[PDB]
DNA sequence: TTTTTTTTTTTTTCTAATGCGAGCACTGCTAGCAGTGCTCGCATTAGATTT
């Protein structure tokens, strides 16, 4: 004797709120900042994965390792940003002389804008890495940006710091994929278990 | 809005003693009174007393014979159906009123207390369930009606004359969910890599 | 622990479940002494007491039972204050240990507020002695002897906050009228905003009518008669108390826009509303209180007017006596000693009752009951007084005789009914006789007495009654709640009759006009053949008949019988056992409060 | 066109019933 | 469930298949049987032996049949104690074994079988049956007559009653009785051309009539009128003669009840509904069933209040009905969301938070009873100030309920043997419920069913422990299995479902709900039942039972047969279909009869014409005039006559000019409350109509994010604290103790963001703030005196701040206060600093212009009290902001600006999907259901006239 | 075991993409200056499905 329910919205939202209580609550305030930036609460979190919850589960391209927790990803990203900040700290003075000596169109790259950008990047680097936010001027100091704008047949300024910034800005830094995968598994499991109950 | 007006009507019938609830139920569009009517009725004591008396009798009918008899007597005495059919657009209004009356009778059969039905109606007004089949709005009239139907619901059907006012309108998909050209498997990319997009 | 023991008290109906739950939650897992103390404090506060002296905690039977668990404590103060649930006010805790007493944190704040308002806040306002004396002499003609009304007027004019105590029919409203007239005539150019409040809507309307009719008689100019207060309100409406929430429209931040305030029937003013009213007053507002100290105490926990007037027995201060002698132009006696000058000077007591003479049996009986002497009460009963009557009610055959006497009591009303008279006369006649019972239900109670009297009117032909109708002509009703639309208040009576247009209930409005209401329009109501002594406050009947049950209940007390006696105008009858009445008069109601200590220290 | 509802010449009867002693006493 | 199903299977085998069980007990298998037998034969054997170990009697009917037959077969004389004679009446189906037993028993005592046989001749395995309507629906009776014929010691006499074919119904009944076929197939061309071969059908004849309706409501409403017409037509007819049979009585019960109850006294028809589910006391049963599920429940506040809804459970803890109105708002405001205590929260493996549980709310209310909230938190819990007086005693009762709810939720968790489950029901009933005169019956029924379940369990000697989820789900199924059919032939017209073996002759036989799929009712076999694999004669199935019930209903009808079904769905105007039975019936009718004047027509045309003549298509609505046109289809309900006649008058315009006289004294609060919303002011103040919408339900879960009025109040508190330069950490701890903020770090993040956003505005306010006091306003404008009070009037000017977005209404309020301040006489400017750098600034104004604008506002108020002032401060404000030019102090005219202003007005009025527009409002919906361009022009004119000075003097 | 009161409203998305305006460096034309090419920043506006 089986019963039929047409709408599973309530069970789905309850399972999502249970997942949120279990995982997002114990987190420390600093990882909590990164989680809160992505989603305000379980209501918003359910909105992203609602389509994927229904029907057969979708194969996820490049899934995170099974043992990777949220704190491990946070520490990894913090370490990467710390490395980039230290490399900027060490080369905070040579970049001016490098840019002035090498040949690049200064119409595209104004000196006042360059000084403002250097100041902002220095202030960000000296700032403690509490969050994953990166300043926009790092996009200006990327190796590809410099290579795009240069004199035809002239010296292009190249520094390992520029290559590091280019490698960093190549892919966004976020905990989104891991949380989405964990939720997509746990909410489905919970819903199935409650419906069996 | 007919649901809210029916709620106000039931709420006044339940306790005609309170002038505020009774006046609120009388001033509904369903009754069809004007502003001069309400003004004169708030001054003359005899008219107010006659209204209180008729509502008290409606309460007795409601206690004895059920729900639908009370609403039927009210419609007959106040000539609600005739005036609604006369007024332009009132046909949909009257159909919704009849539908709400049928739902209220079905729900009052199970609920033994008379107050429980008002509690149930207010509850349903607060959180309407669109997915419910019974709560679906009925057809306005049985006459000829221009049938607006979605493209998905028109599959396998047939129509003499067809209009597509907004066929040109489109949307660009931001999310990265696709199928592999080799494996033919649903792949979700939690990263925003433009290849997937 | 002690939880299992406290679970037993609820079975014996000694401890409320609220008390048990409060003790378990707040006291927690401390020594069972603290849990027991908390339970007893919650119980005493629920029963109406403000505090709990530690001496009381020394051996309630539950305490004797739990002596074994609590063991022996060299100092209860140490054990209590050790726990977190008890403090001295430095940190917010549910219970507070003040001196030798315990308080709920809510009660302690209200107590302190009332204390500081009555001790330090009030000041002495100075005016010309000659001008005030001339005004009072123009108001009060007789200078041969001490007029207590004149002394009360002088007191209320001198001090900012003053209280006037007196029995029913002692001329309170007249004195307040003279006071307000002299006050308006004193300040000519300055704006005087007068406000009138009462804890109940019925008392509010009575105050409106009485003060209006009184002030209209006294000679005043069109300027003064323009400063007469338009209407009197309830305390809640005055403070703008919202129905659902506890938020007040006039909190401490937003004070009342008043010059003088008059609160009638202060006996019903409880401690929380007293504190909330005090919080909303400005620093220039003069307040006058009216009420009888001996009258039945307020419903909620607390007793303010009684605790205040307790110090009035000491008398006036030495210098204040000579001051009032200089003002009233007479000789005012002086109270011996100095205990609290401000409170003693701010209190006046009206000892003369113009309504009933001393030789009348009602006054002597009321005095004997107030004194608590049973022998004096029996002696007053035995004396040849034509206006007091007593009938023994032990067996049902005496109950039937009581019903037969109630027949003759309602005789004129019943005759005017069966004679098809106008509703005005019927209503004026119905207030000539009234039964007053203590309990609500059972053999002696409103619920039972109404049914019995209706069955007795059905047995002997007085009024025809239909079973299905429920609205037989002639039945009196009284309203349960206030209604602003119909303009009728809680505690107002009406008579259901058929004048010919239909069965309608007729009420007497304070303006003398009669108003007819349809039975459907009526709010919650109940048959009023017999009233409780509580709801009878403020009313006055020509012939009152009190009924005390045979059993012993904490409801029957001294103040209850005092109010029931003072209820009648001319004729009073009692139905009670000889022993039960004496036992009730011997026991005085006490509500323990720190005010007694606070005013002395 | 002219519209008119029908009327009932013969009233239906509820005389026939099945009752016990309790119904008769009531 | 598997044990129950196998028990049912074995019972069916006992009744119908004794040879199988006789073989299985020995241990052999039955040849040529189902595949599942392999696991059924041993189990049955293992059962028999099992019941021998316990010592219970060996005898069951399967082995007892042969011994009982052989005893009477060889008995020389009649055994003592047998009754003299037996009657078997109303039973058209018996198992073959019962027939063998009755045949063996007939020797000693006489047995009279009364068999209602629809056909005169031998129609079982006729040596397809002759009649199509009998062959199709007669499977149940063919097997029975074939069994009856095979009896050796049977002496049978036939007592039939011939039917004269004077009607269509009598024609069909005679065709069935005589076992002859009347329908013409039309094989021959000569037979196909002429229609004379069929039988003439009288047009006035209405013995059999089919009716097509839209909804069940319409179906019953048509049936009532048809019954009234049948009663009026025939004086001999009586209500008890009529019967109305439905496929499922519970589906049509409310409609039957409403339609037959709504009839007036002169039109009243008495009715009695039989076979309806027995529901003596629903709420007590439901509350007890919910109490049994205590261990699994999460104890959502709504669920506990649903238990307190029951008057008995509330009386048990002396919680009056008036106290529930308080306990609703108390539960809602205190913060109780889910979980009875911290332990229950940990039991669900969710992180114990310590807030938003019944324990938290109870502690909060108790602390509020002891300590005022102004004091502060005590144990990281803010006291709830509301429950402070004697009413707080309710808490003590509620806290007494939950305590019980705790104890039992720990007691019912563990599994127990059956004998330990016996006192549970009684203890729970007497602990949780205080019985009453009405509820005692339901409580006794509960105890009786529980005792019966456990008694069967103990009689079977079940040793192992049993979980409560088993007994709860058994008792719930057992309690609703009851049916009340005691009013079947009481006297009123009978409404009842089609039940087999109950065939009683009636004069009028009505059938409702014959839609395809609803009737017949289909109950498929278990799937491992061996009977349905190789069936034999006498095996019963629900399909054949319903198909034979339809034939019984036709045969028993003596005068009139009425058939109805839903043709088109009322909701979707789709197409439904009638049952296959109704279809075969109408096919046979149309193939066997012809209307007069259709002799020339061929077979198919006359068949279709007859079928269209008998099938009646009723209207979709009751007030359709087709109902009231003169004819046989005419209705009897005069309530829908004026609607069908279209004689009602349309609703006149709500707006009407009303007399009004401005008093001499108008409080400033009156003007402020009016100008806040001028139409709502006319509704609430002039004619005292208040439209109070129902309060919001308790939220499901604890706060995760803050939005709306919640975060608005929080921001207001925070701003009023920052402007006073007070400590914000105190307010954060206070809100966290109250439980309003989200849990843990998210609460701190939200508080930090709100602190920054409010700190910007607090700095802006502190820049200009100065110590100021309130003042009194006594003013004269247009012979009208205004009396009021203005708070926070600093020497600089009127300073105000609100943590809201920039809106026109706030500007209007500030403008009114500014005009009052200026006309009163003062040197100052008015400022209002709203969220996101919003600013309403007004420079000082002279006394004359101030009085002029104030008189204009008072005149607008008077016009509003006369007729509703169509001034929409938001949409009209957008139009005026678009049209007005601050540089030239004049409004533009060019049509491009007009089109842009119309677009802006429509966007502000309608609103986006995310934010509701100004038009969506209860007060505006009353004045007009849809916005017309004329009303738009009037609104624009009035709003411009009244709001021009605001945008003019705004800087 | 006794009981009094009071009526009103508050909020509203977010991200993204461009158009213009102001400032600046370069550079070509007749050392400075006008044009030009560019770029960042503030305000304004648009859009968010389907059993
Ligand atoms: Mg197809």
């Amino acid at each position: 004797e089986q019963q039929l329910i047409e709408d599973e919205s309530l069970l789905r939202y309850q399972a999502c709120a249970d997942f949120w209580r279990r995982h997002c609550y114990p987190l420390p305030r600093e990882i909590a900042q990164v989680v809160f930036e992505t989603w305000k609460g379980p209501q918003a979190l359910l909105r992203d994965i609602n389509r994927y919850l229904q029907g057969e589960a979708p194969v996820i391209k490049a899934p995170p390792p099974d043992d990777e927790t949220l704190a491990s990803r946070h520490a990894q990203i913090v370490a990467r940003i710390d490395t980039v900040k230290q490399q900027w700290r060490d080369a905070v003075g040579e970049l001016d002389a490098l840019i002035e000596s090498s040949g690049i169109d200064r119409r595209k790259f104004n000196r006042s804008n360059q000084a403002k950008w250097i100041d902002k990047i220095s202030a960000w680097a000296e700032e403690e890495t509490n969050s994953y936010q990166l300043p926009e001027s790092l996009e200006k100091f990327s190796q590809r940006f410099l290579e795009d704008r240069t004199k035809a047949g002239g010296e292009t300024p190249r520094h390992p710091l520029f290559e590091a910034i280019d490698q960093l800005l190549a892919e966004p830094l976020s905990i989104r994929d891991l949380v989405i995968t964990r939720a997509l598994a746990e909410i489905r499991e919970t819903v199935a278990r409650e419906k069996r109950r | 809005l007919e649901a809210q007006e029916m709620l106000w009507l039931l709420q006044a019938v339940m306790t005609p003693e309170r002038e505020n609830t009774l006046r609120s139920a009388l001033a509904t569009s369903m009754m069809g009174l004007n502003a001069l009517d309400i003004e004169t009725l708030n001054n003359d004591e005899h008219a107010w007393d006659v209204v209180v008396e008729e509502f008290d009798g409606y309460r007795q009918i409601w206690r004895k014979r059920g729900v639908m008899p009370m609403l039927r007597a009210l419609m007959s005495a106040r000539n609600i159906a005739e005036n609604l059919l006369a007024t332009a657009g009132g046909e949909r209004r009257l159909t919704d009123i009849l539908h709400i009356s049928e739902l209220l009778q079905e729900a009052g059969t199970q609920l033994e207390s008379e107050h429980a039905l008002v509690r149930w109606l207010s509850q349903h007004i607060l959180e309407p369930d669109s997915n419910a089949s019974s709560q679906q709005m009925r057809l306005e009239s049985d006459k000829h009606l221009v049938q607006i139907v979605t493209i998905h619901k028109s599959k396998g059907l047939e129509y003499p004359l067809v209009w597509l006012p907004f066929i040109t309108n489109f949307r660009v998909q931001e999310q990265a969910f696709y199928h592999d050209r080799h494996s033919f498997e649903a792949v979700l990319d939690l990263n925003a890599a433009p290849e997937s997009v | 622990k002690l939880q299992k023991q406290l679970l037993e008290a609820v079975e014996h109906k000694q401890l409320r479940p609220l008390d048990v739950q409060f003790a378990l939650t707040v006291a927690g897992d401390e020594h069972p002494a603290v849990t027991l103390a908390a339970a007893l404090l919650s119980h005493d506060a629920g029963e109406g007491h403000v505090c709990l002296p530690l001496s009381r905690l020394e051996n309630h039977p539950l305490l004797a039972t739990c002596v074994s668990e609590i063991g022996e404590l060299q100092n209860w103060e140490e054990c209590l204050l050790a726990s977190q649930a008890v403090s001295r006010g430095d940190e917010p805790t549910p219970m507070i240990l003040c001196g030798d007493r315990l308080y709920l944190n809510r009660m302690w704040c209200n107590e302190r507020t009332v204390a500081r308002f009555f001790n330090e806040v009030n000041h002495a306002i100075e005016v010309d002695e000659a001008l005030l004396a001339q005004t009072l002499d123009k108001l009060f003609p007789v200078s041969d002897e001490i007029n207590w009304q004149k002394v009360a007027a002088a007191v209320a004019l001198t001090r900012r906050i003053s209280v006037i105590s007196g029995g029913p029919g002692t001329g309170k409203t007249t004195t307040v009228a003279k006071l307000l007239a002299a006050l308006i005539q004193m300040a000519d150019g300055e704006r005087c905003r007068i406000r009138l409040a009462a804890p109940t809507g019925k008392a509010a309307a009575r105050l409106t009518e009485s003060l209006g009719k009184a002030l209209r008689q006294l000679p005043l100019t069109d300027e003064q008669k323009k400063r007469i207060p338009e209407d009197a309100s309830t305390l809640h409406r005055l403070l703008g108390a919202q129905p659902g929430s506890q938020r007040l429209r006039h909190h401490a931040g937003n004070p009342l826009h008043l010059d003088v305030l008059v609160v009638d029937e202060a006996s019903m003013i409880d401690l929380p509303m007293m504190s909330r009213l005090i919080d909303a007053l400005p620093d220039h507002a003069r307040v006058i209180f009216l009420g009888d100290r001996d009258q039945l105490a307020s419903v909620e926990a607390g007793a303010v007017l009684g605790d205040i007037c307790a110090y009035a027995n000491a008398g006036f201060t030495a210098e204040r006596a000579r001051q009032l002698s200089r003002l009233t132009g007479t000789h005012v006696p002086a109270g011996t000693g100095t205990e609290a000058a401000s409170l003693r000077d701010s209190l006046c007591l009206l000892q003369k009752s113009y309504r009933f003479g001393s030789d009348s049996g009602i006054g002597q009986l009321a005095a004997a009951i107030n004194r608590g002497d049973k022998t004096a009460v029996k002696t007053v009963f035995q004396q040849d007084f034509t206006d007091i009557e007593k009938r023994l009610l032990q067996s049902g055959e005496d109950y039937i005789a009581m019903l037969e006497e109630a027949l003759a009591g309602y005789g004129r009303y019943l005759d005017l009914l069966q004679a098809r008279a106008e509703p005005d006369l019927i209503i004026q006649a119905f207030n000539e006789y009234q039964l007053l019972c203590a309990l609500r239900e059972g053999p002696f109670g409103v619920a039972g007495l109404n049914e019995r009297i209706e069955q007795f009117m059905q047995q002997k032909r007085k009024i025809h009654r239909h079973p299905h109708s429920r609205w037989y002509e002639g039945r009196p009703v009284m309203i349960a709640r206030n209604d602003s639309a119909l303009g009728l208040f809680n505690g107002d009576i009406g008579i259901a009759l058929d004048r010919g247009q239909g069965t309608r209930v007729w009420f007497a409005m304070p303006d003398g006009n009669i108003k007819s209401v349809q039975p459907s329009r009526l709010p919650e109501h109940e048959t009023t053949w017999a009233m409780t002594v509580h709801k009878s406050q403020g009313s006055e009947f020509d012939h009152a008949a009190l009924i005390l049950p045979s059993q012993r209940t904490p409801v029957v007390t001294r103040e209850l019988v005092y109010t029931a006696v003072t209820r009648a105008r001319r004729r009073l009858s009692l139905y009670a056992d000889e022993r039960i009445l004496s036992a009730a008069i011997a026991t005085r109601t006490e509500r323990r409060s720190g005010l007694a200590a606070l005013f002395s220290s | 066109a002219e519209l008119n509802a029908k009327t009932l010449q013969r009233l239906p009867g509820d005389n026939w019933r099945v009752t016990s002693y309790s119904g008769l006493q009531q | 469930q598997l044990s129950s199903k196998a028990a049912d299977l074995f019972d069916q085998y006992l009744v119908y298949r004794p040879d199988w069980l006789a073989q299985w007990e020995t241990g052999h298998l039955v040849e040529g049987l189902g595949e599942a037998q392999a696991w059924q034969a041993p189990l049955w054997k293992a059962l028999v032996e099992y019941t021998h170990q316990l010592g219970q009697p060996r005898w069951h009917r399967a082995n007892l049949y042969q011994r009982f037959i052989e005893t009477l077969e060889s008995a020389t004389t009649c055994p003592p104690g047998l009754p003299s004679r037996v009657f078997i009446c109303g039973i058209s189906a018996l198992p073959p074994v019962y027939l063998q037993a009755l045949q063996a028993l007939g020797k000693h005592i006489e047995i009279h079988l009364l068999f209602t046989n629809p056909c005169r001749y031998y129609w079982g395995d006729i040596k397809d049956v002759g009649n199509p309507l009998l062959a199709s629906w007669g499977k149940l009776g063919r097997d029975y007559i074939y069994l009856l014929s095979d009896l050796e010691s049977s002496q049978e006499l036939d007592a039939f009653v011939d039917v004269t074919p004077d009607n269509l119904l009598h024609n069909i009944q005679s065709d069935i009785l005589e076992l002859e076929n009347r329908a013409v197939a039309g094989v021959n061309i000569e037979e196909f051309s002429r229609s004379d071969n069929k039988r003439p059908l009288d047009p006035l004849d209405s013995s059999i009539t089919f009716h097509v309706c839209h909804s069940p409501q319409r179906e019953v409403e048509v049936l009532h009128d048809r019954l009234l017409a049948m009663l009026e037509e025939d004086p001999t007819l009586t209500p008890r003669d009529i019967i109305v049979m439905v496929a499922d009585i519970d589906s049509y019960s409310p409609f039957i009840q409403a339609v037959f109850g709504s009839a007036p006294a002169d039109r009243y028809l008495p009715y009695a509904i039989s076979d309806r589910r027995a529901r003596q006391s629903h709420p007590v049963l439901e509350a007890f069933i919910s109490l049994l599920s205590l261990p699994d429940s999460r104890f959502v506040s709504e669920d506990v209040l649903a238990l307190l809804d029951v008057p008995v459970l509330a009386a048990r803890f002396d919680i009056t009905e008036e106290g529930l109105r308080y306990l609703r708002q108390w539960v809602n405001e205190s913060g109780i969301r889910w979980g009875i205590d911290d332990d229950n929260v940990r039991e669900l493996e969710l992180p114990a938070t310590g807030q938003h549980t019944w324990r938290f709310g109870l502690t909060r209310m108790l602390l509020g009873y002891a300590m005022e909230s102004a004091q502060g938190e005590w144990q990281s819990v803010l006291p709830y100030d509301e429950s402070s007086g004697l009413i707080a005693e309710l808490v003590g009762h509620l806290a007494s309920l939950l305590m019980q709810l705790n104890i039992w939720r720990r007691g019912l968790a563990q599994e127990r043997p059956l004998e330990e489950w016996l006192p549970v029901c009684r203890d729970m009933l007497n602990a949780f419920f205080l019985p009453d005169a009405e509820t005692e019956a339901a409580m006794t029924l509960i105890e009786q069913q529980w005792q019966a379940i456990i008694a069967e369990g103990l009689g079977a000697q079940y040793g192992d422990a049993v979980p409560l989820s088993l007994l709860r789900d058994e008792l719930a199924q057992r309690l609703d299995q009851e049916r009340i059919s005691q009013r079947f032939l009481a006297g009123p017209v009978n409404i009842c479902t089609l039940m087999p073996m109950r065939s009683i002759p009636f004069k009028v036989v009505c059938l409702l709900g014959m839609n395809d799929g609803v009737y017949p009712r289909q109950l498929a076999p278990l799937g491992f039942d061996l009977m349905s694999q190789k069936p034999k004669r006498g095996d019963r199935s629900r399909r054949d039972d319903d198909r034979y019930l339809f034939l019984e209903a036709l045969i028993s009808a003596q005068q009139k047969l009425y058939i109805s079904y839903i043709g088109r769905s009322i909701q979707d105007n789709s197409e439904r279909f009638p049952s296959v039975l109704v279809q075969e019936l109408i096919d046979y009718i149309g193939q066997s009869h012809y209307l007069p004047g259709d002799e020339a027509l061929n077979c198919d045309e006359s068949e279709a014409r007859v079928k269209a003549h008998l099938t009646c298509l009723h209207t979709r609505m009751p007030f359709d005039p087709q109902n009231y046109q003169p004819g046989e289809r005419q209705s009897y309900a005069r309530e829908w006559l004026p609607a069908a006649s279209q004689a009602g008058k349309a609703h006149s315009e709500f707006v009407q000019p009303l007399p009004f006289t401005l008093p001499e004294t108008v409080p400033l609060e009156t003007l402020q409350r009016f100008w806040a919303h001028p139409v709502r002011a006319f509704f609430q103040m002039r004619l005292q109509v208040n439209f109070r919408t129902e309060d919001s339900e308790i939220p499901d879960t604890e706060p995760f994010i803050l939005e709306g009025l919640s975060r608005y109040q929080i921001n207001q508190q925070l701003l009023n604290a920052l402007v006073e330069q007070d400590d914000a950490e105190r307010l954060f701890r206070r809100f966290r103790a109250a439980g309003d903020l989200p849990y843990g770090a998210f609460g701190e993040i939200f508080w930090e963001t709100q602190c920054q956003e409010m700190q910007q505005l607090a700095d802006r306010v502190i820049a200009c703030r100065q110590p100021g006091q309130s003042m009194e306003i006594d003013l004269a404008c247009n012979g009208v005196q205004i009396t009021g009070w203005l708070p926070q009037v600093q020497p600089d000017g009127l300073l105000r701040w609100r943590p809201s977005l920039l809106s026109v209404a706030q500007g209007m309020q500030l403008w009114l206060e500014h005009l009052v301040y200026c006309a009163s006489g003062g040197n100052g400017e008015s400022r209002l600093f709203l969220r996101k750098d919003g600013e309403w600034r007004f420079p000082p104004l002279a006394a004359e212009q101030a009085l002029h604008y104030l008189s204009q506002l008072i005149e607008g108020y008077r016009e509003g009290m006369s007729a509703p002032l169509l001034v929409l401060p938001e949409s009209g404000g957008a139009w005026l902001k678009t049209c007005y030019d601050a540089q030239n102090d004049a409004m533009l005219d060019d049509d491009s600006t007009l089109q842009k202003a119309r677009t802006k007005f429509l966007q502000a009025y309608e609103g986006n999907m995310m934010v509701r527009g100004e038009g969506d409002d209860i007060w505006y919906q009353r004045l007009w259901r849809q916005l017309t361009p004329e009303t738009m022009e009037a609104i624009v004119e009035q709003s411009q006239r009244f709001l021009l000075p605001l945008f003019r003097f705004n800087q």
